[PDB]
């Protein structure tokens, strides 16, 4: 074991011990998602109005 | 009712188990996909470990240890012999053995070839065997022997040759023993108090081993390549009560002596080794499993470990009474229904 | 000094934050009131704390948070609770009606309506940070608000802020405390959406801490209450680098390079000890070497899986209490030798570790004893994935039959975005079982 | 997400909901004269669901009256909690409507709806957030079936974003009027399955069996029947009036309970029957809220297999053992419960009980065993509509026979559509 990188201060230490070495979309593309889902709702929505107006 | 599921189909033994706890009248089958089980017994492949133990209100439990296989399959077994300080060197009950990669689709040789050139020019007998996990190799020659694997492109061991091997009289015949070894949820070790000795019907030879029949002690193959199969004994196999008299009768000692005793060592020292890897006991679920250990007798009465087996047969005549004790020690002792044991305990 | 904003996203994300800030305020000594008797510098500091309180010239220090949920009634919890005086109108953000456990609803229903609203009031925050680090973002996998609107946020938060870091406190679903059947799909969804945007995330599995309350707690029937006393314990000991002086994950960018080799590989697993019931009068003080040696028990993590059968990537140790190195190393020396501890071949086999002497802080009157050390262990282990496995085969036995996939796509979601989130956590467990598994 | 709009529409409707608000209300602690005299605040933590605030701080039911004669609306209103409704709720024509669902739909219904629609329509613009509606009627009659569904018809085009719920009380020859109910039944089921969102079935066959060989009574009356069906909605309701986290809301029940559009008829049940002194043990309620002895619907759960299940507990009792319980029927049947849908029962326990009980338990099931009740329903009306028997009372309507034809075929498609997923496997 080695111990490596101790670092002290009064709240307290850290340090690592090591056992063994090795061997986007942009803002438009969001808004367009967002218009499309809610074109589809007001399309769901029309087909139902159209069938209860029939 | 305890209810359970049934995951393999091609189990002789789970299959009788099953039938079993139904018999119970307080066992119940489901569908294979039916989460809501207390039991399952398994598939051999990819058994889905990180699904078990989260169906609130039951307990679960399954006939396999996950990471079991480090034992059970060949390459493995000699990898995690050499490099494990519980057994690794000196374990003198394994064969020499050595890991051998093709050169198609870390590695060994070299280091097997320098043990090799040792017996060559020592007077010593170098007769070798290649196997991996029909598909079976004996020769006295290294050239050879490598010119073989690559030939097959998987990955095989190389471990010596027991030259010589005790032969039964009369027939001057080969012959290994299985042990079926029951580790339940607690990681209690039972080994099964009947035995089975699977013969060959050949004599033994020592200049053909092109007649791999004398040579290669599996029931399948005797009963395919050899005239006398069935001959000496019912279905080349010799149970302990007649093995043991053979053994009172013609070298004065006794099969506990002489052979369980190393039997025995050697299922502990193998089973407690993969222990911390393999139990339960502080899972979300829980298991057992069955093992088949195989070994070799030589002629000193030294006994050797040749290969242990995850999901083994059973022998018919037997199949009766180990499947009721899996029961009793394995599944009741968890889901307990509302002796003379058939299983001697070796104690962890 | 660089600034941290915390987001609480839903009941799960509010509930959690609001017990996190109670411990918080306990730890730095902070009132209800939100005065500092301890702080000197007035009206402003650049003191480690500063990172998640800032101030005001009559000296109350401020949480950096929003509180953001679909319907009113737990964020009005907040609004009206203990620490009322805490926290600014401003910051606490609620809706009409809920995403009713429809991960469709609250991110393209619900979620279009609120985002602009949400993005504003974190960019006040953001205005009063000299040099914000980046953001926490806490929420559960299967409400509707805590998977469909999170993972808007998260998306919008990298095109807002691109350089900062973003990281997660998630809950996993059980249905032991469960309120929804889709909650799987709502996780799968969500995973899906938010993982290109999450530097790293810490998976709480509520069926976990539930048996970790019952069994060690003896609460015979765990409510939210004890549930999130014990998660704001895991996630104060994650957070008190960034609060408190020290040299370990001062910042958030620290957490990816420690525990994240691998970017979609970015879920380490926590494990916590020692949890000790405040109802038994005695009980002996475990040692470094026995919490140190419960961080590798499965009955002690925030995940149920086992590690033994994965490989390590990165493991980091965070002690607080009366602990020393000599003790640490000595506990982790013992251990190799007695453990199944295997790293992947291209990476070191070792701990970081950070100790804080400041031993935990508990809630007057909760379940959990103080004690006089504890430690929580942060490794990425490829055994998490078992989590994925689970959860991807119940999204795959109501997915067959289309089982309520119609009220997703009547919120406006096509039906094409089920396969493709399935896709992407098969490919997923594919990664891990690379990284993790030889043959 | 907060307040619930209530329409009980023709006389099984007024009559159940009358009692359902009588029952609800003393729960509150709310009096025949709307003022408020409880002692517990548990009770008026989500009071505004179901009441509005008036002045004077009292409270009146968001509840709207409807009917084609005034008779069963004249009792409703001398009735005991007659006077707590808000007497501009009170919607009703002199015409009647002959038991015929041609009249409640198309003719007689068609006149009045527009009044009820403006009822609607104040109560609505009142609500601070509406979730949706419940709507109270029988299937048999001419009003709450033919009328019922046509008002169902234009608030879902007025508010189609909203929730539609209702609680339909199926017909049975064992407790019949006429021989057209399984006319009216059959039409109205074609409307309530594109509809609404959910449908709790109660069965008359059911509550009077339960009347008969459970509860004892020789002559069940339709009192007796409605005594069961006041139970049943304020058990099915809990979730909805009180603090909790599960199904505390119309749309999320709905998402937690209706896996496919079509598929949202419900099978209530509860325990303990009554018509007392030793409370019922946890196990007991758990045994008997589940033995199809204790349904409101007449279909053998056993026939078929529970899609989803809500259980609901009351009183004070241990969470633990409720839990335990509830996961100890499913492990023991875990064949009645479909294995695609994982952990597709939910529990909730809310600490009020109701009126002389310590302890009870409300079952609401989605099973496939429903198809049962639909196949009833769909045989006698093919009896009937093969010699198109007692037609004339709707083709003088200006119906015509492919109408008929259509809610047939529709109907007998529902039942179909409950077998696949019942025969359904992982
Ligand atoms: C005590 C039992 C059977 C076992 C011991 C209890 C087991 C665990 C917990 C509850 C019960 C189920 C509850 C009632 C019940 O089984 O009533 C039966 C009959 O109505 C069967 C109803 C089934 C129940 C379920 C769960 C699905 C399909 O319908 C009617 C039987 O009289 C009831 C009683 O025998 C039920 O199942
Ligand atoms: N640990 C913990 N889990 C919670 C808490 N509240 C809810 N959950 C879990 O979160 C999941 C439900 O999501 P919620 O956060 O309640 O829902 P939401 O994000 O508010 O979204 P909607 O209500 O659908 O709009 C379930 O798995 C719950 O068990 C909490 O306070 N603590
Ligand atoms: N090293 C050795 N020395 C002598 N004989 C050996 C040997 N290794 C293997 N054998 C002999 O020949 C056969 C190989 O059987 P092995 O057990 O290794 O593979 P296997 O495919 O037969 C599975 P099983 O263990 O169930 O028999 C040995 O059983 C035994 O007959
Ligand atoms: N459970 C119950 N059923 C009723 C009641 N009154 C009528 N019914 C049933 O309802 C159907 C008759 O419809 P009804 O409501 O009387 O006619 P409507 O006024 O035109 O809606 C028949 O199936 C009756 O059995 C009642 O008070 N309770
Ligand atoms: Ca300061
Ligand atoms: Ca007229
Ligand atoms: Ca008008
Ligand atoms: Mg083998
Ligand atoms: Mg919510
Ligand atoms: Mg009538």
């Amino acid at each position: 074991m080695e111990v490596i990188e101790l670092n002290k201060c009064t709240s307290g230490q850290s340090f690592e011990v090591i056992l063994k070495p090795p061997s986007d979309p942009s803002l438009e593309e969001i808004q367009k998602k967002l218009e499309a889902a809610e074109e589809r709702r007001k399309y769901q929505e029309a087909e139902l109005l159209k069938h209860l107006a029939e | 009712m305890y209810t359970f599921v049934v995951r393999d189909e091609n189990s002789s033994v789970y299959a009788e188990v099953s039938r079993l706890l139904l018999a119970t009248g307080q066992w119940k089958r489901l569908r294979k996909d039916n989460p809501r089980f207390n039991l399952m017994l398994g598939e051999r492949n990819r058994l889905p470990f990180g699904r078990l133990g989260h169906e609130p209100g039951l307990v679960q439990l399954v006939n396999y240890y996950r990471g079991a296989d480090k034992l059970c399959r060949k390459a493995s077994l000699v990898k995690l012999i050499k490099t494990s300080p519980e057994l690794s060197e000196s374990c003198t009950w394994f064969p020499e053995s050595y890991v051998i990669y093709p050169t198609n689709l870390t590695d060994e040789r070299e280091v097997f070839l320098a043990a090799y050139n040792r017996r060559r020019e020592g007077r010593e007998g170098n007769v070798w065997i290649a196997k991996s996990s029909e598909g079976i190799l004996i020769s006295s020659e290294a050239s050879e022997l490598l010119d073989f694997i690559d030939e097959q492109g998987q990955v095989h061991v190389i471990q010596k040759y027991l030259e010589k091997p005790l032969l039964l009289e009369p027939g001057h015949r080969k012959f290994d023993i299985r042990s079926w070894v029951l580790v339940d949820h607690l990681y209690n070790i039972y080994l099964y108090r009947e035995g089975v000795l699977r013969t060959s019907s050949e004599p033994y030879n020592s200049a053909n081993f092109q007649d791999k029949t004398c040579h290669l002690t599996n029931h399948c193959i005797q009963k395919e390549y050899s005239k006398n199969y069935g001959r000496y004994e019912e279905g080349n196999e010799m149970f302990f009560e007649e093995f043991n008299q053979y053994l009172m009768d013609a070298l004065n000692t006794t099969l506990e002596n002489s052979i369980l005793l190393q039997i025995k060592h050697i299922i502990r020292s193998c089973l407690m080794c993969i222990e911390p890897a393999i139990s339960t006991k502080h899972l979300h679920y829980q298991s057992f499993q069955l093992f088949g250990f195989d070994f070799m007798v030589d002629e000193e009465l030294k006994v050797w470990l040749i290969e242990v087996n995850g999901a083994p047969a059973c022998a018919q005549k037997l199949y009766a009474e180990l499947c009721q004790g899996i029961v009793d020690v394995a599944i009741s002792s968890v889901f307990p229904l509302a002796p003379t044991s058939i299983f001697i305990k070796l104690h962890h | 000094m660089r600034e941290c904003i915390s987001i609480h996203v839903g009941q799960a994300g509010v509930q959690i934050g609001n017990a996190c800030w109670e411990l918080y305020c306990l730890e730095h000594g902070i009132q209800p009131d939100g005065q500092m008797p301890s702080d000197k510098t007035i009206g402003g500091g650049d003191d480690s704390f500063n990172t998640f309180f800032s101030e005001t010239g009559a000296g109350k220090h401020v949480p950096r948070a929003v509180f953001v949920d679909l319907e009113p009634t737990v964020i009005d919890e907040v609004r009206t609770g203990t620490y009322r005086q805490l926290f600014h109108p401003e910051q606490l953000i609620t809706g009409k009606e809920d995403a009713a456990n429809n991960y469709a609803r609250g991110h393209y229903t619900i979620g279009k309506e609120i985002i602009d609203l949400v993005l504003d009031r974190i960019r006040k925050l953001a205005d009063q940070c000299t040099g914000l680090q980046g953001f926490l973002v806490f929420h559960s996998f299967g409400g509707g608000t805590g998977s469909g609107f999170t993972s808007l946020l998260m998306e919008r938060l990298s095109v807002d802020y691109g350089k900062k870091s973003k990281l997660e406190f998630s809950i996993y679903p059980a249905p032991q405390v469960s309120t929804a059947v889709v909650e799987p799909y709502n996780s799968i969804l969500t995973t899906h959406t938010t993982l290109e945007h999450s530097d790293c995330a810490f998976m709480v599995d509520n069926e976990a801490i539930y048996d970790i309350c019952r069994r060690n707690l003896d609460i015979e029937r765990p409510t939210y209450t004890n549930l999130n006393r014990l998660i704001s314990q895991i996630v104060s000991s994650i957070t008190a680098s960034l609060r408190f002086d020290g040299a370990l994950n001062v910042d958030l960018t620290e957490f990816q390079t420690n525990l994240v080799p691998y970017p979609r590989i970015h879920f380490p697993l926590a494990t916590y000890a020692p949890v000790i019931s405040a109802e038994k009068a005695y009980h002996e003080q475990l040692s470094v070497a026995e919490i140190t040696n419960a961080c590798f028990e499965p009955a002690n993590q925030m995940v149920k899986c086992d590690p033994r059968h994965g490989k390590y990537m990165a493991c980091c140790l965070l002690y607080r209490g009366d602990v020393v190195p000599k003790d640490v190393n000595a506990a982790i020396a013992t251990i190799k030798t007695k453990r199944s501890i295997q790293f992947v071949d291209w990476c070191p086999t070792g701990f970081k570790v950070g100790i804080n002497y400041q031993p935990p802080t508990v809630v007057p009157g909760g379940d959990l004893a103080k004690v006089q050390r504890a430690v929580c262990m942060l490794s990425n282990t490829t055994a998490i994935a078992e989590a994925w496995a689970r959860l991807d085969h119940k999204f795959d036995l109501m997915y067959a039959k289309r089982a309520f996939v119609h009220w997703y796509v009547g919120e406006g979601m096509e039906e094409g975005e089920f396969s493709e989130a399935r896709e992407d956590m098969a490919a997923l467990e594919k990664d891990y079982e690379e990284v993790g598994v030889d043959s | 997400m907060r307040e619930i709009v209530h329409i009980q529409a023709g006389q099984c409707g007024n009559q159940i909901g009358a009692k359902f608000w009588e029952v609800i209300s003393d729960e509150h602690g709310i009096d025949p004269t709307g003022s408020y005299h409880g002692d517990s605040d548990l009770q008026l933590e989500r009071i505004n669901v179901y009441y509005n605030e008036a002045t004077g701080n009292k409270y009146v039911p968001r509840a709207i009256l409807v009917d084609l004669e005034p008779g069963t609306m004249d009792s409703v209103r001398s009735g005991p909690f007659g006077q707590i409704f808000r007497p501009d709720n009170f919607v009703f024509g002199q015409s009647g409507a002959g038991n015929n669902w041609a009249k409640g739909h198309y003719t007689e219904g068609a006149e009045l709806v527009d009044s009820v629609l403006d009822v609607v329509r104040k109560e609505s613009e009142s609500c601070d957030c509406l979730q949706g509606f419940q709507l109270t009627h029988s299937l048999g009659g001419g009003t709450g079936s033919g009328m019922g569904t046509l008002l169902i018809s234009k608030i879902r085009e007025e508010y189609p974003d909203r929730i539609m719920n209702t609680f339909s009380v199926m017909p049975s020859p064992k407790v019949s009027d006429t021989v057209v109910e399984p006319y009216n039944a059959t039409l109205s089921v074609h409307q309530l399955v594109e509809n609404t969102d959910e449908t709790y079935c109660i069965d008359n066959e059911a509550l009077y069996d339960i009347c008969f060989r459970t509860l004892k009574l020789t002559t069940p009356t339709y009192g007796d029947l409605n005594h069961l069906v006041s139970a049943t909605m304020s058990g099915v309701t809990t979730c909805l009036r009180f603090p909790g986290q599960l199904n505390a809301d119309l749309r999320k029940l709905a998402v937690n309970m209706v896996p496919f559009p079509r598929l949202h008829f419900f099978m209530p049940g509860f325990a303990p029957l009554t018509s007392q002194y030793r409370a019922l043990t946890v196990p007991e309620l758990t045994q008997q809220m589940f033995d199809s002895k204790n349904m409101m619907a007449a279909c053998d759960p056993r026939h078929g297999r529970y899609l989803t299940v809500a259980a609901i507990f009351r009183g004070r009792m241990s969470m633990k053992e409720v839990d335990e319980q509830m996961l100890n029927v499913q492990n023991k049947n875990s064949s009645y419960f479909v294995e695609w849908i994982p952990n597709n029962v939910k529990t909730a326990v809310c600490d009020i009980p109701p009126r002389g009980l310590k302890m009870s338990a409300t079952f609401i099931g989605n099973s496939t065993a429903i198809q049962e009740l639909f196949k009833r329903i769909s045989e006698q009306f093919t009896a009937m509509f093969r010699r198109k028997a007692f037609l004339h009372w709707y083709t003088g309507e200006g119906m015509d026979e492919m109408e008929f034809t259509e809610a047939e075929s529709n109907m007998n498609d529902l039942v179909s559509e409950y077998q696949q997923y019942q025969d359904a496997t992982a």
